[PDB]
């Protein structure tokens, strides 16, 4: 019942950067605490065990620190290589609990607004009765975004589900589809088909919509 | 938990005469193991305050198992005794192949009617086993993510603790290294005797009680070091073991852990005392033999 | 070296049951814990029990308390995690780990990893991509770059491999990951963006293939 708890979930740092992950125990633990790299697609890899001992073979500005509740992973100098997800692992009471959600690595220096391109749902997938109406937030930055569906001035929730691409290597920036699937019978109830988007690069709310007039 | 297995029954046994005519033996592994399931059932007692009453009945059960397990080393008395009185012969010739020979009989006859009540020793032992292994399958807790480890404090305060600074107190490697001197003095006054020197005689003998001391030393050699690592072990593991709740299984595990622990530690302490007390019982009869500084 | 093997992907069905295993090479199999952390898709990791190879005993999370169970063989030195009553969410990557590090007496790190193995949850059968047209739409006030794309709906199992112009368009090819849906058939989008002058000219055509169906539809997109 140890609940660890990563602040930032998700962040942004450019090479040669400090980097610094916290994680907070639940409880005191001690210095019972280990620290995982893992990279996109890949086993975790063990970095620091024991709050701040540095597992053989890995490279040393990884240094793990803090005791109790508080723990730190610092990076001196961050590297090309190490741009994953990390994980700390309490290992003080033995259901070993859950790694805390991990940290976000991502570049920086962006602040990129998302190009916003709402679709309608094809000619012949409605005669086969269904309708994904689908909207893409191209190349944006930071991750961080939200996107909400509205027909007709209604929020909706739910019936729908979002995909995002990686980091593209070069460029930085990640894409975002939304799809809204629905029934024919609920497509062909409603006219203001709307993709309204947040992000920290719009300066007000973003919204591209079409009438189910098409045309 | 810890069961017993086969081992070569001969050395897992000392004999040791704390003062003159107060011989006995040992049994390592019989005495770490009545001990392991000792700490375990006053373990298994102490985790509630339900259940601390039933120290009564466990000093109780555990009198009676050492009460019980006396008793069959018993039947080993009149061969004991038998020995003894040929060590007498050995540490007060005042012949020589003869009287080693009859020391390695009486020995011999000693170890044999040991082995002999292999199985009546693991009846007392099983019960031991029985007892604490049936306590332990009753240590409940109030929750099992949750459970309390003033249990197993209590337990290291008044049992532990007290042996623990006893040892800190007590510097061993002192022991040790005034032993290794007191042998430098044996040896040393051995090289004398020796040489062309005529040939006084007993030499054989004093050989005989240095020989032993020696085997002395290097057992208190033994369980001194294994006495130093398991203080420093069981003082950090207790650190980690109390002030903090666990687990059920994990607690389980802590406690056997300790449970070994501790045995191990005491076994040697134990062992080391005696036979301690067994090194300079011959220093006084190898002192004695040479009658004054120099004859 | 120190190695730590695994089974292949399965992939079940709701209310099936599934054994993945871990075969250890390198070192002593008995010596250290074996344990299983499983991982959603893109979602963090997750403890769900551990084996001591030894022993046989097991210690699980209490999540999968009743529907793990945990053993191992000792003549070949592999340890297994079997999974019952599965479930959508199920769907994840079963990873394996080792606890060889002990730091401080009871206190233990996962040293060595095996590269871990997927396993699907679905009841789907495979099924082939329904590839539709995403009609060009253009940019932010009609600015200069449009985006248009193809949408590989209703498949299974993965993957899927887009491309554009028979593999000669590759730049502003987004073909995004694949949900599983509550259908237990994946979908993903492919879209691409380019120049609203070409449009007339350039004859935009998606190249989907999904081997496992043997499907590899193509679809025009032009814009209405």
């Amino acid at each position: 019942d140890i609940q660890m708890t990563q602040s930032p979930s998700s962040l942004s740092a450019s090479v040669g950067d400090r980097v610094t992950i916290t994680c907070r125990a639940s409880q005191s633990i001690s210095t019972f605490l280990n620290w995982y790299q893992q990279k996109p697609g890949r086993a975790p890899r063990l970095l620091i065990y024991d709050a701040s001992t540095l597992q053989s073979g890995v490279p040393s500005r990884f240094s793990g620190s803090g005791s109790g509740t508080d723990f730190t992973l610092t990076v001196s100098s961050l590297q090309p290589e190490d741009f994953a997800t990390y994980y700390c692992q309490q290992t003080y009471n033995i259901p070993l609990y859950t790694f805390g959600q991990g940290t976000k690595v991502d570049i920086r220096r962006t602040v990129a607004a998302p190009s916003v391109f709402i679709f309608p749902p094809s000619d012949e997938q409605l005669k086969s009765g269904t309708a994904s109406v689908v909207c893409l937030l191209n190349n944006f930055y930071p991750r961080e975004a939200k996107v909400q569906w509205k027909v007709d001035n209604a929020l909706q929730s739910g019936n729908s589900q979002e995909s995002v691409t990686e980091q593209d290597s070069k460029d930085s920036t990640y894409s975002l589809s939304s799809t809204l699937t629905l029934s024919k019978a609920d497509y062909e109830k409603h006219k203001v088909y709307a993709c309204e988007v947040t992000h920290q690069g719009l300066s007000s709310p973003v919204t591209k919509s079409f009438n189910r007039g098409e045309c | 938990f810890k069961e017993l297995s086969n081992y070569n029954i001969a050395n897992s046994i000392d004999i040791l005469q704390e003062k003159e005519g107060h011989l006995d033996f040992v049994i390592i592994p019989h005495y770490t193991f009545l001990d392991y399931y000792k700490h375990l059932s006053y373990n298994s007692i102490y985790h509630k305050s339900s259940t601390y009453g039933k120290c009564i009945a466990v000093d109780a059960f555990i009198k009676k198992i050492n009460e019980a397990y006396d008793k069959v080393k018993s039947k080993c008395n009149d061969i004991k005794n038998d020995l003894i009185a040929t060590i007498k012969k050995l540490e007060h010739p005042y012949a020589f192949k003869k009287m080693m020979d009859e020391y390695n009989t009486k020995k011999k006859k000693l170890i044999k009617c040991i082995k002999n009540h292999e199985n009546d020793f693991n009846k007392i032992c099983m019960d031991m086993k029985n007892y604490g292994t049936n306590l332990f399958e009753q240590l409940s807790c109030y929750n099992n993510n949750f459970c309390n480890t003033n249990g197993i404090r209590y337990h290291y305060d008044e049992y532990i603790h007290k042996l623990i600074l006893s040892v800190k107190s007590k510097n061993l490697n002192k022991d040790l290294s005034d032993m290794t001197n007191i042998l430098q003095q044996s040896e040393l006054l051995l090289t004398n005797l020796n040489k062309k020197m005529g040939s006084y005689i007993y030499i054989d003998t004093i050989k005989f009680i240095h020989k032993e001391m020696k085997h002395i030393f290097n057992r208190i050699e033994y369980h001194t070091k294994i006495i130093n690592d398991k203080t420093k072990i069981i003082q950090d593991k207790i650190k980690l073991n109390i002030w903090r709740t666990f687990q059920k299984d994990e607690l389980l595990k802590r406690i056997l852990d300790m449970s070994n622990e501790y045995s191990l530690f005491i076994t040697s302490d134990h062992l080391r005392q005696m036979l301690y007390n067994t090194f300079y019982s011959k220093e006084k009869h190898l002192n004695n033999i040479f009658h004054h500084l120099i004859y | 070296e120190v190695q730590l093997v695994q089974s292949g992907a399965e992939v079940k069905k709701p209310g099936a049951s599934v054994k993945v295993s871990c075969k250890a090479s390198g070192y002593t199999f008995t010596d250290y814990y074996i344990h299983w952390v499983r991982q959603a898709p893109g979602q963090g990791l997750e403890w769900m029990g551990r084996i001591n190879p030894n022993s046989g005993g097991t210690n699980y999370a209490q999540e999968f308390q009743g529907r793990v169970t945990m053993t191992r063989d000792t003549s070949i030195n592999t340890a297994y995690m079997q999974l019952t009553r599965l479930r959508s969410d199920d769907t994840a990557v079963y990873y394996c780990a080792r606890d060889g590090i002990e730091y401080s007496y009871y206190y233990y790190a996962m040293d060595v990893w095996g590269k871990g193995t997927t396993v699907t949850v679905s009841s789907a059968s495979t099924k082939g991509p329904s590839v539709f047209p995403l009609a060009p739409s253009s940019k932010s006030t009609s600015g200069g770059t449009a985006a248009l794309g193809c949408l590989v709906k209703d498949y299974f199992p993965e993957p899927v491999t887009v491309s554009w112009n028979s593999g000669a368009l590759t730049s502003g090819v987004h073909t995004f990951p694949a949900v599983l849906q509550s259908s237990g058939l994946y979908s993903l989008s492919s879209v691409v963006t380019v120049p609203s002058s070409s449009l007339g000219t350039q004859t935009y055509i998606c190249n989907v293939n999904h081997k496992p169906s043997n499907t590899k539809v193509d679809k025009k997109v032009e814009p209405k």
